[PDB]
């Protein structure tokens, strides 16, 4: 067995961003995803440091 | 091409759980006038009039 | 050799109105449900309030 | 694309005061959303459908 | 004050198939298809069809899917069953009265439009191992299957169940082909209870008109004799001694009948000594514990196996056999009364009556009177036929047993069975 | 028969080469969204033509991927466009329709 | 040709007859050249004390090893002379003894059962030799997984009343019973009032009145009076009996409420319902299309090797329920779907799956009723439990009575918010909690 | 007298829809179960014997 | 066994010698199906102590020296307490064992008692082995003097 | 199948407060970490009414 596969926590990331069977064809469009998480996380970010002072 | 659920069998089902569906509705009813305070509907209650007027 | 498998009396913790071998449980059962299901009632009621 | 093209035209007339001809268009504009996506775009499939003979 | 009953109407068609039925006036109704299409019309290519098609009598057919078949008959609560034999495959399909119709339908539909689809036929090949698993945890039919396959180099060496190899192999192609050339008008039956005649001939004729298979009753079981045995470790021994002997119909197969009956066939009393079993007996004097004896007999259209079983602890196996076979030559060197001949006759007269008590057991003797004689034999004769049976005929088919070559099939810890030779 | 049905002919094979699956060597039935009905068809079918159906999804899958279509000779033609699935197709839903049918009694 | 109503009108009325004893004589003629004659007793093992407990078991062994008139093997002699077969059984409240033999033989035949019932040699030899026989059968017993949870669940449902014990009893009392126990046990239940001559045939009534007057006077006429008690009622309990066992590979389930009585009207309603969920075996043709939904759901997914529906009556009880057999990880689902079924009768029960109901349980009734046996037995029991034999025409009318109101009806009374009694025995470890199971015998949508 | 396997002896097996897969001609057995020590499985990798289609009330 | 069973030369010698002899030669040397699991501990205790003794054994070397095996037999091979000689002896009996199976190639193997190793008939039978034809011994030949 | 037991989302309920197996003897002490949990709750929900204010 790996490391990767196994352990609890890296299992759930393994299933979702490593191993996850991907369709080989989606394009620019499926971007939005990821694009979308990252804009989550990003007014997640400057937002709590606004909070420092707001 | 909900004509899949009509016949007799489903006519004899939605008898069965009518009783049921309406008992719901009045526990339903009853717990939402209850939880706001409705005015309007509680103050037909024999007991339960604590608004007096 | 299983027809020697006993079941343990359990008068030790049977309601009165269940005490009996020589008569029926059904009389018995509502009154049995009944004063069970008051109390989780009366406790949803009192959880509601 | 028609329906995004409409959804341009609403943002747009959103963006316009309510006088002269913003209000007819962005009255029509509505119609054209709700029909578009609630009558013109399912009969379309049931004629691609028929024209595929499905 | 019961109703005076009726008689059994039987009529041959000119293209071969036989019509019989009785109205007893019952509640419920019983129709049964008896084709001969048995394993023995199997071969080397195509081992365990018949199996196969056996198990897929609720398949998909024109005229009714799987799932009408299914829901069909249930709703009448109603039952579709299927029993086959070395010689014999039969549809019996039952229900009350007022039914008859839709089940004579599913049952046509079964046995003469079948469709066998690639998809049901595949997911129906498992069926064949939980199937024959089930069969096989009786000891016995692993011992009567060697049996046959040691006795025949034929077709009676067949067995009723799939070989292993050939489970998830029968095609939809070979049940086509194994329905075709079997189920045809020559060589089927249709027997009715709680039907009237007019109806099943009518039936018969617009239905059952199918013709273009095979001929008569076999390829010809060549008896050949050997031995099959299979090591265990079950604490207890199966063996089965037997020789060939008569062909049913024949009057040398009611002599076998009767000898079966002197010897010792199944149990009359509860946990009894089985004072009348001149097997049992005889083993019984010189064994002293857990054992079973009883006389064999297998009568076929063109063949017949008749000898005895044994079931004994591992050790016994040798003398349990020995005794047995010693008891058998006793009767063959004369040793043979004359209220025993009387007392078989009683036993197999008495049973054979038993046996048709019954609709299922009634059915069952018609439709298989049907295919092997194509005719229907009143009980009062089959008990002349029985009484024909004299003394000497008996001590003739002992003295037959006792000579022939043998043939014989074993399980369990075989360490102290003996192989014939040594017999 | 005349003018008309090949008016009718000719606007559904206008249509046909206008969808564009063609292109993508697909054919008509390899482009059917798979519901349980015609995920149970798929399972029908004999191994052949399941094997051709996944070659050619395949083939379109990665035409597909790099944005590129195949030669116009080998585009698949109308009309010589085998629907390989509709009869496996409508016996499946002919016979969901009958259990339908039982359980409205 | 005849309807199937009408053919239900010309089975012969079951002629019904009694001798100054208080034994009755019941016979069905028909005109088979076989017959069936009987006895049946009221006295099963609901009868017994503790100690005493496998009596009649033990009685049964002993009936066919010799009587005065015909000692140690004789009588065996005589029944395959003539190629008659002698069996017997015996439940917790039933004992039978019954030959099956030519018409012709009906003379001999109630003259053996007549000798057997009262003139038996309980031989001191062959008592002695019957406790090394009855031993190795409870270890044969043993085996039979079935057999075992059946006993469990009567031990758990019926905890301390009579009716919890097996009918073969507990080995100590197989090593222990005397002879003085048996002949006591004989006196008190073997009397003319409590025994019904019962027969199926080629036979005129009036023969097996003849017959009975001949052998059978000399019963309770000169007897009876004290020392003769009723059965006391049995209390249903409603609990559970685990057997964990991970050697054996199938773990088999028996859960059943408390149905009532042979008497009670509504054990057609229970039959019809039971009949809607049916059984299933691994050997059934049809899966997936079966009409019960637990059989259809059970196939597919193959919840289970067997499972059967059970409505197992006694004096003012019964259990009802069902029994299955399943592989270790599907003892949880199994009980979901077979609790499903229950609830969904009991509250949304609809009328095409009644006239199923109705028709499987014609067809049974009807095709059990077939050869001279099945009906001599069917009336020893009748009179036993019934005082009469009811014609086929009004089980009929009793079966057409039931429409779906009836079974969501009936099903409530008994199964809705019930506590069941469980058995389980074998690869257990996933058998729901008792709480579980009390939670699924109601439900919240309801 | 015909009906082999009635006639007693050879093997009979039956497939149902409803009912059980049975396998059961003649052979001995019964006389075992007396001079005992016959066992059997409970519904080892099984079915069920006995049956069911058959009742009352 | 399932790797040795895929060899269907496998099957049928076992088969052979089972058909041919009633007891001995008869067994298998792969294990009955109905044995695997079964086989104890105590089993092959047993089956040690009393075949692996000094009279049926034999210490062969290849590149040691006498003394050193000698020495090592005497020290440690001195076991005994067994069972004794070359059998219950292997009854010749015959008959024949036939297995269904569909493989396109059906082997058989036809056999007769013949002579025990070590006489002066067994060398006869050997020669009459290369009279007949053993193996090839040219690459994808006629076998001439087959 | 049950529904409890196949949804994605039930599953991780069931797998958690249902069909959990825990040990028959756990005694009041085990309780703490249902009671960090409500705490964790209750210190959430007044928490954010405060911030309404604050
Ligand atoms: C916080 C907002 C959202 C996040 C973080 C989110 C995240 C994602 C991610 C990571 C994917 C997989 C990659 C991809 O196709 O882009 C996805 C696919 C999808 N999302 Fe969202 N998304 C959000 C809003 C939406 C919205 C607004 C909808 C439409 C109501 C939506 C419906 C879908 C669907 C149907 C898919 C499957 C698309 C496909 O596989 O073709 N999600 N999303
Ligand atoms: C919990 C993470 C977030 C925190 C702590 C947060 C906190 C704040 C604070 C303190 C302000 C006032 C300061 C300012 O106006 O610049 C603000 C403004 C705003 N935030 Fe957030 N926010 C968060 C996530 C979001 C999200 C998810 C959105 C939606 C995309 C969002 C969109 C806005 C907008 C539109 C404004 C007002 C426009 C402006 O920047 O002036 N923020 N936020
Ligand atoms: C937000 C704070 C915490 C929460 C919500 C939390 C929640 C829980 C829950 C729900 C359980 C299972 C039931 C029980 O035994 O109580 C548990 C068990 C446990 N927790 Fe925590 N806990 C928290 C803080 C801690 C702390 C501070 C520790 C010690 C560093 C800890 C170590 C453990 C351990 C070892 C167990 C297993 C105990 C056993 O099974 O005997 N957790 N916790
Ligand atoms: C995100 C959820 C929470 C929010 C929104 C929240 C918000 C607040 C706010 C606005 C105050 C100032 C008002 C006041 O003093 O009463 C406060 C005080 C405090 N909170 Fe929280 N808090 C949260 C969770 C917690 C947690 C987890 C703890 C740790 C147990 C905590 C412990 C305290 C304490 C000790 C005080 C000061 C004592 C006091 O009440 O005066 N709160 N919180
Ligand atoms: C195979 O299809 C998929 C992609 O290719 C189009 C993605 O790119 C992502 C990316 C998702 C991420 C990185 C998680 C972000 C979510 C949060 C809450 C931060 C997912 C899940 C996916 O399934
Ligand atoms: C078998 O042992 C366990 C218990 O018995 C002592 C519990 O009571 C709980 C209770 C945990 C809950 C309700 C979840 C709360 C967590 C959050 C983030 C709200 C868990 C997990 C457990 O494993």
């Amino acid at each position: 067995t790996n490391i990767r596969k196994s352990h609890p926590l890296m299992k759930i990331v393994n299933n979702a961003f490593i191993d996850l069977p991907a369709p080989s064809n989606i394009s620019s469009w499926w971007n939005f995803g990821s694009l979308l998480g990252i804009c989550l996380i990003l007014q997640i970010l400057t937002g709590l440091f606004l909070a420092m002072h707001y | 091409m909900l004509t899949r659920f009509l016949g007799p069998r489903y006519r004899q089902l939605a008898r069965n759980w009518v009783p049921t569906a309406q008992l719901w509705g009045a526990v339903g009813a009853v717990g939402l006038v209850w939880a706001t305070d409705w005015r309007l509907i509680l103050d037909w209650v024999p007991y339960i009039n604590g608004k007096f007027k | 050799s299983h027809t020697d498998i006993k079941v343990p009396d359990f008068s030790d913790y049977r309601r009165p109105e269940v005490l009996d071998s020589t008569k029926s449980s059904k009389e018995s059962s509502e009154a049995r449900k009944g004063f069970s299901y008051l109390v989780t009632a009366t406790t949803t009621v009192g959880v509601a309030y | 694309w028609a329906l995004v093209a409409d959804l341009l035209t609403l943002t747009w007339i959103g963006g316009q005061p309510v006088e002269h001809p913003y209000i007819t268009i962005g009255q029509l504009a509505s119609v054209l959303y709700f029909l578009l996506i609630l009558v013109l775009m399912p009969t379309a499939g049931t004629i691609e459908n028929k024209l595929l003979k499905w | 004050v019961p109703p005076h009953p009726q008689d059994l109407e039987f009529t041959r068609l000119p293209n071969g198939l036989v019509i019989a039925s009785l109205e007893n006036y019952a509640p419920a109704s019983r129709i049964g298809l008896f084709i001969k299409a048995g394993s023995r019309y199997e071969n080397s290519n195509n081992l365990g069809t018949s199996h196969l098609l056996r198990l897929a009598s609720s398949l998909t057919t024109k005229g009714a899917s799987s799932f009408k078949i299914t829901r069909g008959i249930e709703a009448v609560g109603g039952k579709l069953s299927v029993t086959s034999t070395r010689e014999n495959m039969a549809y019996t399909v039952e229900c009350l009265r007022d039914d008859v119709d839709i089940l004579m339908e599913f049952l046509l539909n079964v046995t003469t439009a079948p469709e066998f689809r690639r998809w049901e036929v595949a997911a129906l090949q498992p069926q064949l191992r939980i199937d024959k698993a089930v069969a096989l945890q009786n000891p016995q039919a692993h011992v009567i299957e060697n049996l046959h396959a040691a006795a025949y180099r034929n077709a009676l060496a067949n067995s009723l169940y799939c070989p292993d190899y050939r489970i998830g192999k029968v095609t939809p192609v070979e049940l086509h082909d194994y329905v075709q050339n079997h189920f045809t008008s020559a060589r089927m039956a249709l027997i009715g209870l709680g039907v009237s005649h007019p109806v099943l001939k009518q039936v018969a004729e617009q239905f059952l008109n199918i013709r273009g298979g095979l001929g008569l009753s076999g390829a010809k079981a060549k008896y050949h004799g050997g031995e099959i045995r299979e090591q265990n470790g079950d604490s207890l021994v199966h063996a089965a001694l037997v020789a060939e002997s008569a062909a049913i119909g024949s009057a040398e197969a009611n002599a076998f009948s009767v000898l079966q009956h002197v010897l010792g066939a199944g149990p009359h009393v509860k946990r009894g000594s089985n004072a009348t079993s001149s097997l049992y007996q005889a083993v019984a004097k010189g064994v002293h514990q857990p054992f079973d004896v009883s006389a064999f007999n297998a009568s076929y259209s063109d063949s017949g196996l008749f000898g005895f079983y044994t079931i004994s602890q591992a050790a016994s196996a040798g003398d349990v056999i020995k005794a047995a076979y010693n008891q058998v030559k006793t009767i063959a060197q004369g040793n043979l009364s004359n209220p025993d001949v009387q007392a078989a006759k009683n036993k197999l007269k008495a049973g054979y009556l038993m046996s048709v008590e019954s609709s299922e057991g009634f059915l069952d003797e018609v439709g298989s009177q049907a295919l092997a004689a194509g005719s229907y034999t009143p009980p009062s004769t089959v008990l002349q036929q029985i009484d024909a049976v004299a003394d000497a005929d008996v001590i003739n088919a002992a003295k037959k047993f006792v000579s022939g070559r043998k043939s014989m099939a074993a399980s369990g810890n075989l360490g102290h069975t003996p192989f014939i030779d040594e017999l | 028969v005349s003018a008309s049905s090949r008016w009718l002919e000719g606007i559904r094979k206008w249509y046909y080469n206008a969808a564009g699956f063609n292109k993508l060597g697909l054919m008509r039935d390899d482009t059917i969204h798979e519901n349980d009905d015609v995920k149970e068809a798929i399972r029908r079918l004999p191994e052949n033509l399941y094997d051709d159906r996944v070659f050619r999804i395949k083939r379109a899958l990665d035409l597909s991927m790099r944005q590129q279509i195949l030669p116009k000779e080998q585009w698949t033609k109308y009309e010589e466009d085998k629907s390989y699935l509709e009869p496996y197709l409508k016996e499946v839903i002919r016979e969901r329709k009958e259990r339908e049918e039982w359980a409205k009694k | 040709t005849a309807t199937y109503a009408q053919a239900l009108q010309s089975v012969p009325e079951t002629q019904v007859s009694q001798l100054d004893n208080g034994l009755r004589v019941a016979s069905e003629q028909s005109s088979q050249p076989t017959c069936t004659v009987g006895v049946w007793i009221d006295a099963g093992s609901r009868y017994e004390s503790e100690k005493n407990n496998g009596a009649g078991y033990f009685v049964e062994h002993l009936a066919f090893k010799g009587t005065k008139n015909r000692p140690g093997n004789a009588l065996e002699k005589e029944v395959e002379s003539m190629g008659a077969h002698l069996n017997a059984y015996s439940t917790r409240e039933h004992t039978a003894y019954y030959i099956k033999a030519l018409s012709k033989d009906l003379p001999k035949a109630v003259e053996l059962l007549a000798d057997i019932v009262q003139n038996c040699s309980l031989e001191d030899s062959q008592i002695e030799k019957e406790r090394d026989v009855i031993l190795q059968e409870l270890q044969e017993n043993d085996t039979s997984m079935r057999d075992v949870v059946f006993n469990y669940l009567h031990a758990t449902a019926f905890q301390g009343t009579p009716l919890a014990q097996s009918v073969e009893g507990p080995s100590e009392n197989v090593r222990k019973l005397s002879r003085a126990d048996l002949t006591e046990y004989l006196s008190r239940h073997y009397k003319a009032p409590r025994m019904v001559l019962a027969a199926a045939g080629g036979l005129e009534h009036r023969q097996l009145l003849d017959l009975a007057q001949k052998h059978f006077s000399g019963l309770s006429g000169t007897y009876d009076e004290d020392a003769v008690p009723t059965l006391s009622p049995c209390r249903f309990t409603g609990s559970q009996i685990c057997h964990r066992e991970d050697g054996l590979p199938l773990a088999h389930v028996a859960i059943a409420v408390e149905g009532p009585g042979w008497a009670h009207p509504d054990n057609v309603a229970l039959q019809v319902a039971n009949a809607i969920i049916g059984h299933y075996d691994c050997t059934y043709g049809g899966g997936a299309h079966l009409s019960s939904p637990l059989a259809s759901i059970a196939a597919t997914n193959k919840l289970c090797q067997s499972f059967q529906t059970f409505n197992i009556c006694y004096a003012d009880t019964g259990l009802l329920g069902a029994h299955f057999v399943c592989d270790h990880m599907s003892i949880d689902d199994m009980m979901f779907v077979l609790q499903g079924q229950w609830m969904r009768l009991c509250t949304s029960a609809t009328e095409s799956e009644v006239l199923r109901g109705k028709n499987l349980l014609r067809n049974a009734l009807v095709s059990h009723l077939d050869g001279t046996t099945p009906v001599c037995e069917d009336i020893g029991r009748s009179l036993l439990t019934y005082g009469r034999r009811i014609p086929l025409a009004e089980w009929e009318s009793r079966i057409a009575e039931v429409d779906a109101r009836v079974v969501r009806e009936v099903c409530s009374k008994y199964f809705y918010d019930q506590c069941p009694a469980v058995a389980g025995f074998g690869p257990i470890e996933q058998l729901p909690d008792y709480n579980r199971i009390r939670s699924g015998m109601f439900w919240l949508r309801f | 007298m015909l009906s082999v396997a009635a006639r007693s002896g050879p093997f009979a097996p039956v497939l149902s829809a409803t009912s059980r897969g049975v396998a059961g001609a003649l052979r001995p057995l019964v006389q075992a179960a007396v001079p005992a020590t016959s066992e059997s499985p409970v519904l080892d990798l099984k079915r069920s014997v006995l049956c069911r289609e058959s009742l009352r009330g």
